[PDB]
C-alpha cells in the first residue's frame, strides 16, 4: 500500500546520489594539473 | 560549457526516458493508468492559485531587477568620462521599475480573489471552483513572464541609450521612443491578466 | 498502486519547481570569479 | 456540459498566446533597438526613420493580445473538452509563431540599420524583408482565429 | 541570447572604453592641428581635447621625439587601467592584444642576446604594453639564447614557440623570418580564440582578423622580390587565417612580379579598389596609405556592434592611429614641410 | 616542552591508526 | 463516435504545422537577412535581385499555412482516433520538413549572397541550390496533403 | 476543520524558500560588490567606508526574507488547512525570488558603481539612487508576502 | 481488427520517414552549399559540375518520400497492431539512415568541392565517394520496402 | 498520534542537509580564500596570522550547521508525526543552503580582500567589515532553523 | 517489530555512500596536493618530507568515512525498522558528502600552500593552520554521523 | 576514487622524477595513501558480505 512512497524514496535518492557521483567524478576526471615538471 | 552540459544532459535523459515510458503505456494496454483527469482534478485548486499569486510578483521583479543592472552598469560605465548622463538617464531605470509596479498591483488583485472552502471531493469542488484554480495560475504566468520579458527589453535598449547619450546629448530623446514600445508589452500582460480573472469567483 | 498519489505529486511539483529557482541562483553564484591583478 | 478539468487548457491557450508573443515582441524591440542606439552616433538623420523595425515587432504583441481577448472572453465555466483544445491549439499557433516572427524581425532589423548607416540604399530593401518577417506572425493570427472560432 | 548576459562582468568596461572613444580627435580637431606653425602652438591646441596638459613639465625646447613617447605613454595607462578590471572572459582577451607587442619585444631581446648584451637594452627600449616586469628569470638571462630559450617558455608566448626550434633561432634563421613566423602562429591562435567566443564578438572581430591576415599576405609577397628568400619561405610566412587562404595564398607563392599580385587581388572585389594607390603617379597615397584606411574602417564598424569584446581591440588600434597622426602632424610642422600634412588618416 | 608535544604526537597517531591500515594492507 | 481527447492531437497537428514552418521560415529570413546587409555596403546594385532567399523562405510559411487551415476546417467534435492521428501526423510532416527546409534555405541563402557580391556568375547557381533546398518543404507538403484527405 | 497529514509541507517549504533565496541573493550582493571594493582600494583608499553601502543594502535583502521566515514559522501548527499552508508557500516565493533578483541587481550595480565612484566622485550620488530603486524590489516582494501570510 | 491506438505508430512511420530524411537532405544541401560559394570566387567554371552533391542529397529526400506515400496508402481505419508496427519501423529505418546519409554527403561534399577548386583531378574521385555516401540511404530504402510489404 | 512508517525520512534528511550544505559552504570559504593567503604570503608575510580571519569566519559557518544538526538529532523518535519531521526538514535546508550562500560570500570577499590588503593595508578594516556582513547570512539561517526546531 | 522487506536498502546506501564519497574527497585531497608536491620538488628537494602533511590530512578523511561505514554495517539486520534504516542513511550522507567537502577543501589549499612554501618557508606554519580548519569539516560530519547511528 | 588518485599523482610524479631523482622516495609515499582508498573499500565490502 505504500508503493507511492517507496518508489520515490528510491528514485529521487538514487538519481540524486548518481548526479552527485557524476558531478564529482567529472571534476576529478579532469582537474588541470601543473604537469610540465 | 561545463555546467550547461549538466542541464543539457538532464533535459535529454529526462525526456528520453519519457519517450520509452510513453511507448510502454500505450503498447500494453495501460493508457487508462495515465489519467490527466486525475492529475488536474485530485491535487488542489490552491496549488495552482497560490503559485500564480507568487509567480505574479516574483517573476515580474526578476525582469525588473534584470533590466536595472543591464543599464545601471552602462550608467556608471559611460558616466566616468561623461557625468551628465546620471540625472537624464534615470528614466530608463523607472521604465524597468514600472514593470515591478504592474507586478505588485496585479499581485494584490489576484490575491484578493482567493477564498477557502470546505469541500474535498472533485465533484463537490465544482467546475466553478477548479476553474478558479487554473485562472489564477494562468493570470500569474501572463503577468509574470510578460513583465520579465519586457523588463529585459527596456533594460537592453536602456543600456544602448545610456551609451549613445555619452557620445551625443541630443540623441537620448529620440531613442526614448523605443523604450515606450518596449514598456507597452508590460501593459499588454496586465490587460490579459485582468481579463482571465474578471469573471472568476473562488469560494464556497 | 499509484506511482504518484496526489500528495507526493503536489510536493514534487512544488519542489522540482523551486529546484529550478535554486539551480538558477546557484549558477549565477558559481560564475562571479575574482580579478587576477590589482592597481 | 464539460468536465471540471476542461477549463485548464483554455487558460493555457490564453496565456501562451500572450506569453510567447511577449517574448517575440521583447526580442524584436531589444535586438533591433540595440542597433538603433548604435547607429545613431555616426548618423543621427535616420534616428526617426529606422524606428519602424521596432514597431513591426510591436504588432507581433497586438497579434497575441487579440487572440488573448478572444479566448479569455469565450472562456466560461463548463466548456467542452473539444472547445478547450481548440483554444489551446489557437494560442500555441500564434504565440510560438509570433516568437518566430519576433526573432526574424530582431535579427534582420539589427543588421538592416547597420547597413543603412553605412549605405542608405539598403532602406528600400530593409523594409521589404521586415514585411516578410512580420507576415510569419500574421499567418499565426489567422490560424488562431480559424481554430478558436469553431 | 548571448546579449542579456555580459553586463554582469563587462558592463562597466564597455561604457568606459566607449567613453574613451569620444575623445578620439574628429575631423574638426585635426583641422585645428594643421593650422599650427610651431610645436609650442601644437601644445596649446592639444589642450582643448582630452589630452590637455600632458606636455606641461618636459622642457622649453619641445622636440618631436618627446611628443611621441608621451602620446604613447598615455594610451598605455589607459589600457593598463582596463586590464586590471577584466575578470576572465576579457582578461585573457586583453592579454591576446599584448602578445603583438610581446613578440616585438622578444625579437628585440634575442638580438642583443646574440651580440652579448643584457638588461640595459630591455628597460628603455621595449613597448610598455607587452612588457617584462614580471617573470624575473627572463631579465637575469645573459646566456647566449640557448639557456634563455628554456627561460622563454616561462612566458605566455610559449604556445607560439612550438614551431620554433631553439637551435633554429641561433642565427640559422633570418631575424625577420622569426618575427613573421611568430606573428603567423599568433594570428591563428587569436582567430581560434575569438571563434570560441560566440555571438557578437565573432562577427565583429574575425572580419578585422581576415583583413589583417591579407595585409600580411600582400605586403610579404610584394616586399620579397629583390631578396633571396625562397617561395616556400614566404608560403609558410602566410597566415592561414583569412579570405585568401585556400586559393589566394597559392597564387601569391608563385608571383615574382607586382603585376601578378595585382590580378589575383582583382578576384576579391574588396581587396581590389585598394590596389589603386599607384605610386607611379608622383604624389598620391601609396599602397599602405590605402591599407591603413581600410584597417580603421573595419575598426570603426566594430563600434556599431554593441555587446561584444571587439570594442576593446578596435580601441587600441584607433588610439594607435592617433599617435601616428599627431606625430605625423608634428613632424611636418617641426620640419616646416607642410605640403603633405593632409596625408593623415581621418578616423572620426 | 613545546615542540616535543606536537611533533611526537604525529609519531604516535601515525603508528596508531597506521597499524590498522598496515594490518589491512596485508590483505 | 470517438473519445473526447481525440481532438487534442488534431489541434496539435494544426499548431505544429504552423509554428515549425514558421520557425523554419524565420531562420530562412533572419540568416539570409544578415547576408543582405553585409554585401550591400559594397554592391548597392544587387539588393533587389538578392532578396530571393527571403522570398523562397516565405513559401515555406505558406506551405505550413495551407495544411494548418486544411486541418482546422476538417475538425469536428467527436472525431475518431484514427482520423485524429492523420492530422497530427500531417502536422509534424509539413512542419518539421519545412523546418529543415527553413534551415537549408537560410544557410545557402546567407553564403550565396556573400558570394554574389564577390562574383556575379554565382547568381545563376545560387537559385539552383535554393530550389533544391525549397523542394524539401514541397515533399513534406504532398505527404501532408495525402494524410489530410484520408 | 482538520486538514490532511501532508498539509504542513508547503508552509515550511515556504519558510525555507523565504530564507534560502534571500540569502542566496544577499550572498551575491555581498561577494560581487565586495570584489569591487578590493579593486578600488589600491588606488583610492579614501572611499573605503563610503563604499560599504552596496553590501549594506544587500544586507537589507537578507532581513527582508528573515522577517517572512519568522512570520511563517510562528503561524505553523499541526493540522492546518491546505488553504493556509499554500498561502505561505506563495508568500515564500514572493519574497524569496524577489530577494534573489534584487540581490543580483545590487551586486552588479554595486560592483560597477564603486569602480566608477573611485574615478569620478560625481557618480556616488547617482549610484546610491540606482541601488535605491533596486532595493524597493525586495520591499515589493516583502509587502505582498505580508498580505499573503496574514491572510 | 486491431486496437484504436494502433494507427498512431503507423502515421508516426509516415512522418518520421519524411522529416528525418528531409533533415538529412537539408544538411547535405546546406553544408555543401557553402562549399560552392567558397569555390566560386576563384573557379567559376566548375559551378554546374558542382551541383551534383546537392543533387545527390536530393535523392535522399525522395527516398523518404516514396516510402511515406507507401505507408500513407496502406493506412486504414483499425489496422492490426502488427501491421502498424511494421510501418513504424519502416519509417525510422529510411529516415535515420537517410539522415546519416545526408550527413555523410554534406561533409565530403563540402571538403571535396573546396578540394577540387585547387585541383581538378579530385573531381572524379569526389563523385566516387559520394556514391558510397548515397547507398547508405539506398540500403535503408530497400529494408523499408520489405518491412512495408509485410 | 503515531505517525506513518516513512515519517522519519524527512527529519533525518534535515539532519544531514544541515551538515552537508554547511560543510560545502565552509569548504568553499576555506579553499577559495586559502588560495588568496598563499598568493599574499610571497610579498607581505607579516600579515599571515592576521589574514586567517576569512578562514575562521568560514569555520563559524560549519559550527552553525553542526549545532542545529544535533538539535534535530536530539528530537528524533520513531513514530513521530509527519508535521514534526517537515519542520526539521525545513529547518535543515534553511541553515545549510543559507550556510552554503554565506560560505560562498566569505570565499569571494576573503579571496579578493587579502590579495588587495597586501598592496594596501587600509583595506583590512574595510575587509573585515564586509566579512561580518557576509557571515550573518549564516546567522540569519541559524535563527530560523532554531525557531523551526523548538516547535 | 519486524520491518518491511525493503528496509535494509536505505541503510546499505548509507554504508556505501559513507565510503564512496569520503574516498572521493580523499581522492581530490591526495591528487590535487600530490601535483603540488612534484611541482615544488623540482627546485626544493629538501622540503619533500615536510610537504606530505596535506596528503595525510586527506587520508584522515578516508578513515572518517571508514569508521561509520563499519558502524552502519554492524547495526544491519534482517528486518530492521524503517526508522533505523533512515538513520543510517542520513548518517552516511552527512559524513560522505561532508568529507567530500573537506577533502575538496584540503586539496585546494594543500596544493596552493606547497606552491608558496617553495618561495617562502614562512607560509609553512600558516599552511598547516588553514589545513586544520579544512580537516575539522570532516570531523564535524563524523560526530553527527555517530549521533545518528547511536539511536 | 583510488584510481583517480594514482592516475594524477602517477602522472605528475614521474614528470618530476626524471628532472630530480630525490622525488622517488616521496612519490611512492603519496601512492601509499592513494591506494588505500581502494583498500578501505575492500574491508567494508568484506564486512558487508559476511552478513
Ligand atoms: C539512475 C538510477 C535509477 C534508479 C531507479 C529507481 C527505480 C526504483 C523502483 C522501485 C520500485 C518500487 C519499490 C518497491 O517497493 O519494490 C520492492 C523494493 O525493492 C527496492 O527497494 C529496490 C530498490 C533498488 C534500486 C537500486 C538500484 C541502483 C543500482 C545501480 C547500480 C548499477 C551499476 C552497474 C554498472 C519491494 O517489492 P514490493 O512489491 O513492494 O513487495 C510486495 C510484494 N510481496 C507482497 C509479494 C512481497
Ligand atoms: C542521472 C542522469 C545522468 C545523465 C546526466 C548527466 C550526464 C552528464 C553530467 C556531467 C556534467 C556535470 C556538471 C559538471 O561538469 O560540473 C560543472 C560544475 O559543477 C558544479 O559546479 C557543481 C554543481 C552541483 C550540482 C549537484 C547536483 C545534485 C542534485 C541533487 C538534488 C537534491 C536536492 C537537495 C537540495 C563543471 O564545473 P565548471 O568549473 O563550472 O566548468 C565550467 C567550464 N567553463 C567555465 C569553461 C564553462
Ligand atoms: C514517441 C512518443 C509516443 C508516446 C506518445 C503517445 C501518445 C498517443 C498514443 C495514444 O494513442 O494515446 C493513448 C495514451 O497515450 C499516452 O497517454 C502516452 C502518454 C505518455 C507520455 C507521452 C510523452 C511523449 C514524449 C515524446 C518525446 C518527444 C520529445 C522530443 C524533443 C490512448 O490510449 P487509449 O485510446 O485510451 O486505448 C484504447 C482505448 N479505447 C479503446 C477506449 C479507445
Ligand atoms: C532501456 C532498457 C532498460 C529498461 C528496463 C525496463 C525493464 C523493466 C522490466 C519490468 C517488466 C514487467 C512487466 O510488466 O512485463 C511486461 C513486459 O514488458 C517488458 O518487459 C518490455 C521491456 C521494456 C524495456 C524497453 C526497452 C526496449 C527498447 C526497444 C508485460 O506486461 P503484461 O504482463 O503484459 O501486463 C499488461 C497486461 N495487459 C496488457 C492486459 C494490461
Ligand atoms: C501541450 C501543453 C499542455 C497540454 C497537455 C496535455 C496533456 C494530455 C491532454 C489529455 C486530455 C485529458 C484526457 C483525460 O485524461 O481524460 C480521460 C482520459 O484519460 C485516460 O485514461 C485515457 C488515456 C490517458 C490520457 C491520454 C492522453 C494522451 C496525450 C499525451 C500526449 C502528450 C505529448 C506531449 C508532448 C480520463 O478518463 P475518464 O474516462 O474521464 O475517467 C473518469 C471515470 N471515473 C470517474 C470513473 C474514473
Ligand atoms: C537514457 C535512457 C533511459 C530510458 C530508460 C527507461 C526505463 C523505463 C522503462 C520501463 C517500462 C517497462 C515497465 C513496464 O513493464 O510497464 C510499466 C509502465 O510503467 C512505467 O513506465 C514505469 C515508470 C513510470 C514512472 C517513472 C517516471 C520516470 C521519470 C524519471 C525522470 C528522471 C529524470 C532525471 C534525469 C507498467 O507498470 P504497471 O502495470 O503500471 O505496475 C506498476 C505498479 N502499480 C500498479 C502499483 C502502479
Ligand atoms: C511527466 C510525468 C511522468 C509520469 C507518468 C506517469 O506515471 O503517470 C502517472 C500519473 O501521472 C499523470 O497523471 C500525468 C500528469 C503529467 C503532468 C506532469 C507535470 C500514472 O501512473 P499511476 O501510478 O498508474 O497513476 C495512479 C493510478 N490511478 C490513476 C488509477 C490512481
Ligand atoms: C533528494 C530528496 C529526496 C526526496 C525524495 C521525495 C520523497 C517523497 C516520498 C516520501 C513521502 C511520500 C508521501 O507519502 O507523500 C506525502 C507527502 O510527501 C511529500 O510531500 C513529498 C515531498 C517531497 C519533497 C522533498 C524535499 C526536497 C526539497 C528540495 C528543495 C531544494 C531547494 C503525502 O502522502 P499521500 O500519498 O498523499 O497519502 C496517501 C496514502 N498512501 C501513501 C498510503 C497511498
Ligand atoms: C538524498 C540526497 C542525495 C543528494 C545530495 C545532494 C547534495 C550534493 C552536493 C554537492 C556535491 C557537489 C560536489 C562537486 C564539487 C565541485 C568541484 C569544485 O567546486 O571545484
Amino acid at each position: 500500500f505504500e508503493y507511492p512512497v517507496v518508489f520515490n524514496l528510491v528514485l529521487w535518492i538514487m538519481i540524486g546520489l548518481a548526479l552527485t557521483l557524476i558531478v564529482t567524478c567529472y571534476n576529478i576526471w579532469n582537474m588541470d594539473p601543473g604537469y610540465d615538471s | 560549457t561545463g555546467l550547461v552540459l549538466l542541464y543539457s544532459g538532464v533535459f535529454v535523459a529526462f525526456w528520453a526516458c519519457l519517450l520509452v515510458v510513453g511507448i510502454c503505456y500505450t503498447i500494453f494496454d495501460l493508457g487508462f493508468r495515465f489519467d490527466v483527469a486525475w492529475f488536474l482534478t485530485e491535487t488542489s485548486p490552491f496549488m495552482w492559485s497560490n503559485l500564480g499569486i507568487g509567480l505574479a510578483i516574483s517573476l515580474s521583479v526578476v525582469g525588473a531587477a534584470w533590466g536595472i543592472y543591464i543599464t545601471g552598469s552602462s550608467i556608471i560605465g559611460g558616466g566616468v568620462k561623461a557625468p551628465r548622463i546620471k540625472t537624464k538617464n534615470l528614466v530608463s531605470i523607472i521604465f524597468c521599475e514600472a514593470v515591478a509596479i504592474y507586478g505588485i498591483i496585479m499581485a494584490i488583485v489576484i490575491s484578493n480573489m482567493a477564498e477557502p472552502f470546505s469541500a474535498t471531493d472533485p465533484k463537490a469542488i465544482g467546475h466553478r471552483n477548479y476553474h478558479a484554480g487554473y485562472s489564477m495560475f494562468g493570470a500569474g504566468l501572463t503577468v509574470g513572464l510578460s513583465n520579465l520579458f519586457c523588463g529585459v527589453c527596456v533594460g537592453i535598449v536602456g543600456s544602448g541609450a545610456a551609451l549613445a547619450d555619452a557620445q551625443n546629448p541630443s540623441l537620448f530623446v529620440k531613442i526614448l521612443i523605443v523604450e515606450i514600445f518596449g514598456s507597452a508589452i508590460g501593459l499588454f500582460g496586465v490587460i490579459v491578466a485582468i481579463l482571465q480573472t474578471s469573471r472568476v469567483k473562488m469560494g464556497d | 498502486a499509484g506511482f504518484f498519489s496526489p500528495g507526493i505529486w503536489m510536493g514534487l511539483l512544488t519542489s522540482l519547481f523551486m529546484l529550478f529557482i535554486f539551480t538558477y541562483g546557484l549558477h549565477m553564484i558559481l560564475s562571479l570569479k575574482t580579478m587576477d591583478r590589482f592597481d | 456540459n464539460g468536465p471540471e478539468y476542461a477549463s485548464f487548457f483554455a487558460v493555457m491557450g490564453a496565456s501562451a498566446a500572450m506569453v510567447f508573443s511577449a517574448l517575440g515582441a521583447a526580442y524584436g524591440t531589444a535586438k533591433s533597438g540595440t542597433g538603433i542606439a548604435a547607429m545613431s552616433v555616426m548618423r543621427p538623420e535616420m534616428i526617426m526613420k529606422s524606428i519602424i523595425p521596432v514597431v513591426m515587432a510591436g504588432i507581433i504583441a497586438i497579434y497575441g493580445l487579440v487572440v488573448a481577448v478572444l479566448i479569455a472572453n469565450s472562456l466560461n465555466d463548463g466548456i467542452s473538452l473539444y472547445r478547450s483544445f481548440l483554444q489551446l491549439g489557437a494560442g500555441l499557433s500564434v504565440g510560438l509563431s509570433g516568437l518566430a516572427a519576433g526573432f526574424a524581425i530582431g535579427i534582420v532589423g539589427d543588421a538592416g540599420v547597420r547597413g543603412t548607416a553605412q549605405q542608405p540604399r539598403l532602406f528600400v530593401g530593409m523594409i521589404l524583408i521586415l514585411i516578410f518577417a512580420e507576415v510569419l506572425g500574421l499567418y499565426g493570427l489567422i490560424v488562431a482565429l480559424i481554430l478558436s472560432t469553431k | 541570447f548571448p546579449e542579456l548576459y555580459f553586463n554582469v562582468d563587462n558592463g562597466y568596461l564597455e561604457g568606459l572604453v566607449r567613453g574613451l572613444k569620444a575623445g578620439v580627435l574628429s575631423q574638426a580637431d585635426y583641422l585645428n592641428l594643421v593650422q599650427c606653425e610651431t610645436l609650442e602652438d601644437l601644445k596649446l591646441h592639444l589642450q582643448s581635447t582630452d589630452y590637455g596638459n600632458f606636455l606641461a613639465n618636459e622642457a622649453s625646447p619641445l622636440t618631436v621625439s618627446v611628443i611621441d613617447d608621451r602620446l604613447k605613454e598615455k594610451m598605455v595607462v589607459e589600457f593598463r587601467h582596463m586590464r586590471n578590471h577584466a575578470y576572465e572572459p576579457l582578461a585573457s582577451f586583453l592579454d591576446f592584444i599584448t602578445y603583438s607587442y610581446m613578440i616585438d619585444n622578444v625579437i628585440l631581446l634575442i638580438t642583443g642576446t646574440l651580440h652579448q648584451r643584457s638588461i640595459a637594452e630591455l628597460v628603455p627600449k621595449c613597448h610598455p604594453l607587452g612588457s617584462f616586469e614580471q617573470m624575473e628569470a627572463v631579465n637575469i638571462a645573459q646566456t647566449p639564447a640557448e639557456l634563455y630559450n628554456a627561460i622563454l617558455v616561462d612566458t605566455p608566448l610559449a604556445a607560439f614557440f612550438q614551431d620554433c626550434i631553439s637551435e633554429q633561432d641561433l642565427d640559422e634563421m633570418n631575424i625577420e623570418i622569426i618575427r613573421n613566423t611568430l606573428y603567423k602562429a599568433y594570428l591563428e591562435s587569436f582567430y581560434k580564440f575569438c571563434t570560441l567566443l560566440g555571438g557578437t564578438t565573432a562577427d565583429a572581430m574575425c572580419p578585422i582578423l581576415e583583413f589583417e591576415a591579407d595585409r600580411r599576405a600582400f605586403i610579404i609577397t610584394i616586399n620579397s622580390f629583390g631578396t633571396e628568400l625562397s617561395k616556400e619561405d614566404r608560403a609558410k610566412l602566410f597566415p592561414h587565417c583569412g579570405r585568401l587562404y585556400p586559393e589566394g595564398l597559392a597564387q601569391l607563392a608563385r608571383a615574382d612580379d607586382y603585376e601578378q599580385v595585382k590580378n589575383v587581388a582583382d578576384y576579391y572585389p574588396e581587396y581590389k579598389l585598394l590596389f589603386e594607390g599607384a605610386g607611379s603617379n608622383p604624389g598620391d597615397k601609396t599602397l599602405e596609405d590605402r591599407f591603413f584606411e581600410h584597417e580603421v574602417k573595419l575598426n570603426k564598424l566594430a563600434f556599431l556592434n554593441q555587446f561584444h569584446f571587439g570594442v576593446f581591440y578596435a580601441f587600441v588600434k584607433l588610439k594607435e592611429q592617433e599617435c601616428r597622426n599627431i606625430v605625423w602632424i608634428a613632424e611636418c610642422i617641426a620640419q616646416r614641410h607642410r605640403a603633405k600634412i593632409d596625408n593623415y588618416i581621418p578616423i572620426f | 616542552f613545546g615542540d616535543t608535544m606536537v611533533h611526537q604526537a604525529i609519531h604516535t597517531i601515525e603508528y596508531c591508526l597506521g597499524c590498522i591500515s598496515n594490518t589491512a594492507s596485508y590483505l
